[PDB]
């Protein structure tokens, strides 16, 4: 037993050049 | 952007516009939200959290003060007793007889003036107004809200602090304000714009203790 | 000069390698040369400071050799 | 001008050496030679101009 | 304005307030002409006395000695220890050349 | 509150494991927001820089 660190990826939600609707998707 | 220039100063307007170049405000808000979500999800399991997901918030909902929303929509998998909405700076442990399952967290961005730097009181008033807001329809009535005094480099939150989450929120806010990526970039840009640059530390001298430190894999040419 | 001459090539048959510059020596020869050089440096320090020759700590001796103003 | 030329020559000799063999640190005995060294090779900041008070 | 003279403090344990009134005017920060002249005369007398006392022991007047009037002096400032005093004193006619410089 | 000290230390390390610089982290965040990545020349420069850094770290 140790202190294992697994930092998951943080994919920031697309803001510009979405080419979709107004509200940010889920 | 959140810069509400009460007036028309072309020089200061141009400086502020250049400071926030390349759509910095929305990106900074999104980065703050993502950092808060990651900090929470790092140890959310121990804090009785079921599922954490960010709601569908419009890009114009991160800068329009008239209409607000909820930033984080994190479930708790249990009847989380909704504590009384008070300032995080308060050390009083008072919780009214109110419980629910879904707890919300919000974050706001502000550029306080010389008189508008009271982050705590302004944040408390904003949370109170958002509780009975006509259009800021947050899903959880026990949804805390945070504020960032970007102009004065301050952060506060005076919402419903969840049991055991107020220290977590405080630590997350402190770590962010220390090393928030978007905020650090904005601070660097503001320092560059104002022709201000701190004297960077110089390389230390090699004393009798660091004499043998120059034999490492780093190539050193004793000129 | 003469002290450096004794330290570099104590034996007239011992010299630097033809492709090298500094005088090549083995562990024992290097130890003897370094002992002689340390004695000479202690004498020079005593002459310059008008104090006891070998009266400096190992860290102090290393700092003095490195050029620290001790 | 002579000191600036010397610093420029040192920077040019560092540039002649490969980047993979660029000295990660540049210990300068001359106290006032660190600033011209940094100015001459500001385009190559991978070398840190560390001070060595005890002159070898 | 005492209303807006209070600073802030972004403490690590919350928000802390700070406390602190007329902006000074040069009407008194500069000595009056009569007082300046009297002080200059007194300083000239004191400097001459100190120089004579130092000459009595055949020693130079050090900057530490007679340093009470380090700012006030006989020509409104005690610059007798300034560099090139002998060089400048040889060239006279400073006042006229400064006044006539308006046309140059 | 249950009662404990927060063991939270978050960062922004790229999917390759390399800890992105704050300037590099801001660049990645802005790329994600704009939804646009690096170009061909930018990719070539990044590959060359990464290869040089790896070679330097090798010895």
């Amino acid at each position: 037993a140790y202190a294992i660190n697994v930092s998951q990826k943080r994919k920031y939600r697309q803001y510009m050049n979405r080419k979709g609707g107004f509200n940010r998707p889920l | 952007t959140g810069i509400f220039m009460h007036g028309k100063i072309p020089t200061l307007k141009i400086s502020l516009i250049q400071i926030f170049r390349a759509h910095l405000w929305q990106k900074i808000h999104e980065s703050i939200v993502m950092d808060l979500c990651q900090v929470f999800d790092q140890e959310l399991d121990a804090l009785e959290i079921e599922t954490v997901q960010k709601e569908t918030i419009h890009p114009r909902k991160s800068y329009k003060m008239n209409s607000s929303c909820a930033d984080i929509l994190l479930f708790a998998s249990y009847k989380w007793n909704v504590s009384r909405p008070s300032l995080l700076a308060d050390s009083k442990d008072v919780m009214d007889s109110t419980t629910t399952q879904k707890y919300w967290i919000d974050i706001q961005l502000r550029w306080g003036d010389y008189d508008s730097h009271d982050i705590e009181r302004y944040a408390r008033a904003k949370f109170l107004d958002y509780t009975t807001d006509n259009m800021s329809i947050y899903p959880s009535p026990t949804g805390v809200l945070i504020a960032i005094d970007l102009a004065y480099n301050l952060h506060s939150a005076y919402g419903n602090w969840f049991p055991g989450s107020k220290p977590l929120i405080q630590q997350a806010m402190a770590k962010i304000m220390k090393a928030n990526p978007a905020l650090y970039v904005l601070r660097e840009r503001i320092r560059k714009g104002l022709q201000l640059y701190s004297s960077e530390p110089t390389e230390p001298y090699l004393s009798s203790q660091n004499y043998g430190e120059l034999f490492s894999n780093q190539i050193i040419w004793f000129v | 000069n003469d002290r450096a001459k004794v330290i570099l090539k104590p034996d007239k048959t011992t010299i630097t390698e033809p492709h090298h510059i500094w005088p090549t020596l083995t562990d024992e020869e290097w130890i003897k040369v370094e002992v002689q050089l340390k004695d000479l440096i202690l004498a020079d320090y005593g002459k310059k400071n008008n104090v006891n020759v070998a009266s400096l700590t190992q860290s102090e001796i290393r700092d003095i050799i490195l050029g620290m103003e001790i | 001008l002579a000191k600036w030329k010397t610093a420029e020559e040192v920077a040019a000799l560092i540039r002649s050496l490969p980047v993979e063999e660029q000295p990660k640190q540049i210990i300068v005995t001359r106290k006032g030679m660190l600033d011209p060294l940094e100015v001459h090779l500001l385009d190559f900041p991978n070398i840190v101009i560390k001070g060595s008070e005890l002159q070898l | 304005p005492q209303s807006d003279l209070r600073w802030s403090k972004q403490t690590d344990v919350g928000i802390t307030h700070f406390r602190s009134q007329l902006i000074p005017n040069l009407y008194r920060y500069i000595q009056p002409w009569e007082s300046e002249f009297i002080d200059s005369q007194r300083v000239w007398a004191e400097y001459a006395l100190k120089r004579q006392e130092a000459i009595a022991q055949n020693r130079r007047l050090t900057l530490e000695d007679l340093e009470d009037s380090w700012d006030r002096g006989i020509p409104r400032i005690n610059t007798l220890f300034q560099k090139d005093r002998h060089t400048l004193a040889y060239d006279k006619g400073w006042r006229v050349r400064t006044d006539f410089k308006q046309y140059q | 509150k249950d009662g404990y000290k927060p063991d939270v230390k978050i960062e922004y390390v790229d999917e390759t494991g390399r800890k992105l610089t704050p300037k590099e982290a801001f660049r990645q965040l802005s790329h994600r927001f704009h939804g646009k990545g690096s170009g061909k020349m930018k990719t070539e420069r990044r590959m060359k820089k990464l290869d040089e850094e790896a070679l330097l770290k090798k010895m």
